[PDB]
């Protein structure tokens, strides 16, 4: 069972992780606890909060999502090396050898005009590094393109660069077939990894008891389709921070809108069913013809496109369990007003479409002049900017008696 | 020579605008930017409306490009407000509002322009040349 | 030695047979030696000074933002031109512009008590107006269209928006020894070393 | 040239058992071993050296000499990196590595010289914090835990 | 502010004391009147010198227009019978070799009295002239005023307690 | 663009009178000059003195038959400094004003600007203006701070 934990802030997710660890203890003490993070400061803050909550924080592994996915590839499917043969530097050094061999082809006349003018083996290495970075991005994000390029068939609807990218990739796959290096990579393995977990009867050995995903707000659909097959057997708790409590993503089809309407979240402690949309009868009028929801808040619609795609990718999972733990914020300050307008998904920006809305101004929210929550400062130089910032931080430390510089 | 109207300029082929000293050149550039964004002019209009990432503005001085980008952003916000309210205090903005028949689609296009103003193609000469050399490096032969 | 042997091992893992020039290895070593970044003192207890890192949102009481002028933020990375992911975008695609906008959204949400935003508004060279980023401009537009001051209860919509945006904007002085900073009121400078210089009570 | 002496020195270290019953390192499986355990230890009280060194000297027998170090009041988190933790016959054990050893060349490294090195390098506080971290980890992980 | 640095700016009152000062270009680097390409003549041919001096005079006229069109309320010009030639009294002045004298004297070589009559010919309500009088009475008046009282804030307590995340090496 | 929104109509008429004396005043056939039109909202801009309304363009003709370069520069710098100190002396008493319709504004030190071409005559203007206790800034100063 894959559990999804929607929350407004990260302290509620840390308390939920504390309740999950204190509720279910690990049967193997030396088994490391996999918590997936993106940066080192996120893992450091998670270690500090778990040490402050439990009294200790040890044997907690913080790998990359790609490293954890390759480790699960090694543990589930055998005959796989510990390191991937298809890396950025390895594909760059392979393509630096393969690109002069492919200059005789007719499809590589553009690279021949780019390379054979003047080359002291500098443009070739930069081209190989950029093409290896693009091939790594194709290994992460676009496995069907590489799967069709390995056969030799083109994809309809792409650009002109595929005309030099399709024979370059396939001759790479033969090249590692020519050497002693293994064949397997990230693209061709994920489908067999998904199929071998659904087709299996018992759980494979070597898998961890529970995996946490905290601080990660962006994942490819390939990684989510692998993690769904992992969550079918082993309980994986997903901690995702979303600023809005309602549904603020996109839609695919009207047959998918009813499937999203049938799915309802439930609270962790209150245990009450809560719907996604604020209005169920008017939920069809919010989405456009292409499938984009007309969000009333312009800041959430203009800034959080990555989270808008990520909540649509999370809602697309079939066996996902969605739990919502949102702590409401009382709108008293300006910053709390902004956070309440984002969380409650309402539009407080008064346009003034009529003359009665344009003449009166008391229909907006009152802002006290002593409210120093959100301030905008205009500076003249980078020295004077942080010189003003130091004085303002000293004023904030003098105004609040209980204020830690670690919290700044 | 002929006089220049910002709402009657045919945006086809090559046109040469001679803006004298002291004239509102920075206002005329923003007016033509709004004209290219909304697709106005009728018979002398563009065949299709263009986005923010397709309008190229070339000015040599970098502070002039920053001031022009800020003025174009302010004009986009003012025209979005005047299109949402169907009224304005400027006569050129009044003729701009009178030239369009639809109000919701123009307001949505101006909102998308306000959201995509960060990715605007308002560069200098050498900046645009460096961007074209780095983007299409195959035909040029640039590192 | 470790970086040089790592470069040679990554080259020999592909079994490179042709000759390799010296300048390419020199540029590769210069790129690899400056690739490292340190984050050991990120949350040691002193106040954190760091750049915006993607997919990292931590709740704090006071969140300050520097360099929010236009051109600097959001950090724009031009595409390669021959990449096929930029031509046909999908759902799970990631770009640096959307990552920076989501980082600004996470910085707005993650602020608990106080949010500070500072940008270069006036040029130090020619005293030219430097416009801020589009995110901060949309933020102050939403503030001016969603809030009003109690002094002007019902005056106008645009005038109240301009009055709110002028009340929030604190245009600081160009020099630290200016006496406007030491004027008693809402803001006052904490620099005791520049107090007799700003008071103008010294001998020539 | 150091390699054929290095491999036989490594096998001579691994063949030597380090336990009160005589358990070697080759009897530890991969599930039992845990290398480089990183821990964070919280402390909310102001860490006074005078109130801590007397409590250490009350129980630790190696604190007969070793005049106390001077450090400021530390309130917050403490980082630590244990080298090896391994279980055997239902009993946990901690193992650390020290490898400087510049001043000895003969067989004089007896228990007295090692105790003098522990008192000089002040590894007693590190070992006591390691025991506290392992006690808190075994209390948090295994329910109904006895030290 | 120089003439090149005043392009696009705005000033209420503008004074141009050295608008009659000109410079003669010596090198022969011009542009063709048909192909519109840069022609550099390394030989000392007088035709190339005249064709470069024509472009120099056009650049001086453009500088004159740029310097004149920045004033809003009032502009003042300094006109004088400047002679670039080393002769003291030759009967002719070189103001026609400048940008202002090409518009005042209508592109004709004249004298100081001829330049004065060309100035006095185009007299309207907006265009006037006066003589240059050398004299000084008093420099200025400061009119100073007393500065307002001010003080600096003092931090009452410590900014933060001794919070640090250390290791064993930090405690040794 | 026919309309001019910056300057007063007197300065616009002075420019259209000076540059349209002959045909092709810029001496090139492909650069034509046209009479520009002033703005309707700025038609009441008047720089008034204590005596009467000062005209737009005032060509200060230096008296003499033939003069040098440095003496002419020094005399015109002294005349410009005298005009600056006269506009600042009468400007602080409410005599010399900038009037837009009924609105009036006193002339401060930032209003008067001297347009030079080189650095030598700029330093000459700065010295001849600081001789009469008038501080002046140089916007076109591109000198390095490491050379002082």
């Amino acid at each position: 069972m894959l559990r999804v934990y929607h929350s407004n802030r990260l302290d509620v997710l840390e308390a939920l992780m504390e309740f999950i660890v204190e509720r279910e203890r690990l049967d193997d003490p030396f088994e490391p606890e996999m918590i997936l993070v993106q940066s080192t400061g996120m893992a450091q803050w998670l270690q500090m909060t778990l040490s402050q909550k439990f009294g200790i924080a040890a044997n907690i592994d913080f790998p990359l999502p790609a490293s954890f996915i390759w480790d699960m590839f090694v543990r589930v499917l055998p005959e796989i090396p510990k390191e991937s043969a298809f890396n950025k530097q390895s594909m760059s050094w392979k393509l630096m050898t393969l690109l002069p061999q492919l200059l005789e082809r007719e499809d590589f006349t553009l690279l021949r005009h780019y390379l054979t003018d003047d080359s002291d083996k500098r443009k070739l290495f930069q081209l190989s590094s950029k093409a290896a970075d693009l091939f790594d991005q194709y290994l992460v994000y676009r496995p069907d393109w590489l799967a069709q390029w390995e056969t030799g068939h083109l994809v309809e609807g792409l650009g002109e660069a595929q005309a030099w990218q399709a024979p370059l990739w396939k001759a790479l796959v033969e090249y590692t077939h020519q050497l002693g290096q293994p064949r397997w990579h990230r693209a061709n393995l994920y489908q067999r990894f998904i199929e071998t977990l659904e087709s299996a009867t018992t759980c494979p050995p070597g898998l961890p008891s529970r995996v946490f995903i905290c601080g990660i707000s962006a994942l490819p659909p390939v990684y989510l389709q692998a993690l769904q097959a992992l969550g079918k057997h082993i309980e994986i708790h997903l901690l995702f921070t979303n600023p809005c409590r309602y549904y603020w993503g996109d839609i695919k089809d009207p047959a998918y809108l009813a499937k999203l309407l049938t799915r309802q979240r439930r609270h962790s402690f209150e245990d009450r069913e809560l719907p996604l949309f604020r209005d169920s009868e008017n939920a069809g009028q919010l989405f456009n013809s292409d499938g984009e929801q007309d969000v009333g808040n312009p800041l959430l619609a203009s800034w959080g496109k990555l989270g808008r795609d990520y909540i649509y990718l999370l809602s697309d999972l079939e066996s996902s369990q969605e739990l919502d733990a949102f702590v409401d914020v009382t709108p008293d300050n300006l910053l709390h007003n902004i956070q309440s307008d984002i969380l409650e998904l309402e539009n407080r920006a008064v346009a003034g479409v009529n003359i009665e809305e344009f003449s009166r101004s008391d229909n907006k929210r009152p802002l006290d002049p002593l409210d120093s929550s959100i301030t905008f400062h205009v500076c003249h130089s980078p020295q004077r900017e942080v010189e003003v910032l130091h004085d303002r931080l000293l004023a904030m430390l003098e105004e609040d008696p209980t204020l830690t510089p670690r919290d700044i | 020579a002929e006089t220049l109207d910002p709402l009657r300029l045919p945006l086809q082929g090559e046109r040469l605008i001679e803006a004298s000293a002291g004239t509102g050149k920075t206002f005329t550039i923003a007016a033509l930017y709004l004209r290219l964004l909304l697709g106005l002019g009728g018979s002398a209009a563009f065949p299709r409306p263009l986005t923010v990432e397709e309008l190229l503005v070339v000015t040599f001085t970098e502070a002039a490009t920053a001031e022009l980008r800020g003025r174009i952003r302010s004009n986009i916000h003012e025209l979005r407000i005047a299109c949402l309210r169907e009224t304005t205090d400027n006569p050129l903005y009044e003729r701009l509002l009178e030239e369009i028949d639809d109000k919701a689609q123009a307001a949505q296009w101006l909102l998308l322009a306000e959201r995509q103003m960060d990715e605007a193609a308002v560069f200098t000469i050498h900046g645009f040349c460096q961007r074209m050399l780095n983007l299409n490096a195959f035909e040029s032969g640039m590192l | 030695e470790q970086q040089w042997q790592a470069i040679i091992a990554e080259g020999l893992g592909a079994q490179y047979g042709d000759a390799v020039p010296l300048s390419l290895l020199r540029d590769e070593l210069a790129q690899r030696l400056d690739q490292e970044r340190i984050s050991q003192r990120f949350l040691a207890g002193p106040v954190n000074i760091c750049t915006l890192m993607p997919m990292r949102s931590i709740p704090f009481k006071v969140v300050c933002l520097l360099g929010m002028n236009d051109g600097v933020y959001p950090r724009q990375l031009a595409p390669l031109g021959f990449d096929l992911m930029s031509q046909k975008p999908k759902r799970g695609d990631r770009s640096r512009r959307d990552d920076d906008r989501y980082l600004f959204l996470e910085a707005l949400i993650s602020a608990q008590q106080k949010l500070y935003i500072s940008y270069i508004g006036r040029s130090i060279q020619d005293n030219s107006e430097r416009f801020p980023s589009v995110l901060v401009q949309e933020l102050i537009d939403y503030i001016g269209q969603s809030h009003y001051l109690p002094g002007d209860e019902a005056l106008n919509c645009d005038e109240s928006e301009a009055r709110v945006k002028a009340h929030l904007t604190c245009l600081h002085t160009r020099m630290p020894f200016d006496p406007q900073n030491y004027q008693p009121g809402e803001r006052q400078s904490y620099a005791r070393e520049w107090l007799p210089a700003a008071s103008q009570a010294g001998k020539a | 040239q150091w390699e054929p002496v290095l491999t036989e020195w490594i096998t001579a270290v691994l063949q030597a058992p380090l336990n009160e019953t005589g358990v070697s390192l080759s009897q530890l499986s991969a599930r039992n071993k845990q290398v480089e355990m990183e821990f964070y230890l919280p402390i909310s009280e102001p860490l006074i050296a005078s109130q801590l060194d007397t409590l250490i000297r009350q129980f630790d027998p190696l604190s007969a000499g070793c005049p106390p170090l001077e450090f400021m009041q530390v309130r917050g988190m403490l980082k630590g990196f244990i080298d090896l933790v391994f279980r055997h016959e239902g009993r946990y054990y901690l193992l650390a590595y020290k490898s400087n050893w510049l001043g000895e060349d003969s067989s004089a490294y007896t228990q007295q010289a090692m105790a003098a090195a522990m008192q000089a390098h002040r590894y007693d506080l590190q070992y006591q914090l390691y025991t506290l971290a392992l006690h808190r980890y075994l209390r948090h992980r295994i329910a109904d835990y006895d030290y | 502010v120089t003439i090149h640095k005043s392009k696009g700016l705005e000033y209420p009152l503008v004074w141009l004391p050295f608008i009659t000062n000109f410079r003669v270009q010596e090198q022969a680097f011009y542009h063709d009147r048909h192909s519109f390409e840069a022609v550099l003549d390394l030989n000392a041919a007088p035709e190339s010198v005249d064709l470069a001096e024509a472009e120099r005079l056009a650049e001086d006229l453009r500088l004159l227009y740029v310097a004149l069109t920045r004033s809003v309320w009032h502009c003042s010009l300094g006109v004088a019978p400047l002679v670039r030639r080393r002769g003291d009294k030759k009967g002719d002045t070189d103001v026609h070799q400048s940008a202002l004298g090409r518009l005042l004297q209508k592109g004709e070589p004249q004298d100081a009295a001829g330049l004065r009559t060309c100035i006095e010919a185009l007299c309207d309500d907006d265009i006037a002239w006066q003589t240059a009088q050398t004299g000084d009475n008093q420099p200025w008046q400061v009119n100073d005023v007393s500065t307002a009282e001010l003080n600096a804030k003092t931090l009452q307590r410590l900014p933060g307690d001794n919070w640090r995340v250390t290791s064993y090496s930090g405690l040794q | 663009l026919d309309t001019n929104w910056r300057s007063a109509p007197g300065m616009v008429n002075s420019v259209n009178k000076l540059f349209s004396q002959t045909d092709d005043a810029f001496m090139f056939r492909e650069i034509p000059f046209i009479p520009v039109k002033s703005a309707g909202k700025n038609q009441a801009l008047r720089f008034v003195f204590k005596g009467e309304t000062q005209p737009a363009m005032k060509m200060w003709l230096m008296e003499g038959e033939s003069c040098g370069v440095g003496d002419y520069q020094s005399t015109m710098a002294q005349v410009c400094a005298a005009q600056i100190r006269d506009w600042l002396q009468a400007g602080q008493r409410g005599e010399a004003l900038l009037m837009n319709g009924d609105d009036a504004r006193p002339v401060r030190a930032s209003d008067i600007s001297v347009l030079v071409r080189s650095r030598q005559e700029a330093a000459q203007v700065r010295d001849a203006l600081t001789l009469l206790e008038i501080p002046s800034v140089y916007l076109s100063n591109r000198d390095s701070v490491f050379e002082t």
